[PDB]
């Protein structure tokens, strides 16, 4: 799965 | 209740991990109608983002059931309306969010660092929205999402720095736009790696917790640029 | 409808939705069948996932109580905000504890299910005790202690040592003499006996009673580490 | 804390 702002 | 009163009682809701309650204190807040804080800001982010990505992460699991389940089972009827049901949850929070971002929070912000951070907001919550979306209404859904990240892709590239952490955190969730919704992995690997690159260039120039904050978002970008180029 | 709604708890189960859940073993329950060990055991992990949030945030906000200056005029939120949470703490223990003496204590037709059960009111009377302060308190404790005890004697009675409902009981009756009781010594030496007497018969377990016991038993050499010391 | 069965 691809990291968005967390 | 009072902004202050509604800042502590979010503050110790996140303690909590309460973060519904969060989320209302910061809905009241801005239902205020002044213009937040950065740190406020933050704080509403915050709470619908873990607000919205329990919906998510359920709404992948039982998808997940679904789409392995015999389409003649029995068993598939009662997945799929509660999928729905999640669904309906995620749909209300999104909408409640991008109803918070039209009526009060783009609409009186007063420095494009702001009307940056809240038109990532809005590509954001309809990119949720797309993630579920299917037929028609994904496609307008999509156009929502990608309308507001390209506005707020080109305001902060006329207004803000390459090391800015919001316009790092831009570029980051467009490119998982754009490999995610658009599945266009090769113009999703360049948003990031111009992000990036045009980074590291101006990096040196910051204090040491502006570099942490954009170090940060540039070694998730990075993270994302491996995933993708394998 | 028992089967949809135990097929839906396990979905919602896989998706954490805790609350719907609780619901739906909540109605398996008031339909008076009694539950079979799957279903006790979706009913306790509901339960304890509904009830565990809202635990986790009372210690989280009382100890902000306790660092906040008793002149501060902001204390009074922090003190609202706990009492809410413990109103949602005490009306999720009171449906749990209204489910086993009207449903599931009643009909329990084995020691083992009387077992589970009356050690379960022993826990949820344990979260209420957690958060009571004055006669409220000694009542809950008077009634946590009274189901572990009870719990305890037809466990001992019953079940052997090495059984995981056993040594669970043995583990939460143990945590109940060190947190509530506050009596270290006893917690120990409860915790130390149901261990050393279950390390005999392991080699009689199956699978999942092995893991579920030593499980448990590595939970008992924890707290033991940890309050000896 | 102490531990409580996983329950
Ligand atoms: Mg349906
Ligand atoms: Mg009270």
């Amino acid at each position: 799965r691809s990291s968005s702002m967390a | 209740m009072e902004k202050t009163e509604l800042i502590q009682k979010a503050k110790l809701a996140e303690q909590a991990e309460r973060y519904d309650d969060m989320a209302t204190c910061m809905k009241a807040v801005t239902e205020q109608g002044a213009e937040l804080s950065n740190e406020e800001r933050n704080l509403l982010s915050v709470a619908y983002k873990n607000v919205v990505g329990g919906r998510r992460s359920a709404w992948r699991v039982i998808s997940s059931i679904e789409q392995k389940t015999d389409t003649s089972d029995k068993k598939l009827q009662l997945i799929k309306d509660y999928r729905e049901k999640v669904e309906s949850e995620l749909r209300s929070i999104c909408t409640t969010v991008l109803e918070l971002l039209d009526k009060y929070l783009i609409a009186n912000a007063t420095n494009p660092e702001s009307k940056v951070f809240y038109l990532k907001m809005k590509g954001d919550y309809f990119r949720y929205l797309a993630e579920v979306a299917c037929g028609d209404d994904r496609k307008q859904t999509i156009d929502n999402s990608q309308g507001a990240y390209q506005e707020a892709f080109d305001i902060s590239k006329k207004e803000m720095q390459p090391t800015h952490p919001i316009r790092l955190g831009l570029a980051l969730n467009f490119s998982v736009f754009y490999y995610e919704i658009l599945n266009n992995p090769e113009l999703a690997c360049t948003l990031a790696k111009t992000a990036f690159d045009e980074a590291i260039a101006e990096l040196d120039t910051l204090n040491e917790d502006s570099y942490k904050d954009s170090t940060l978002i540039m070694q998730l970008l990075r993270d994302n640029l491996t995933l993708w180029t394998s």
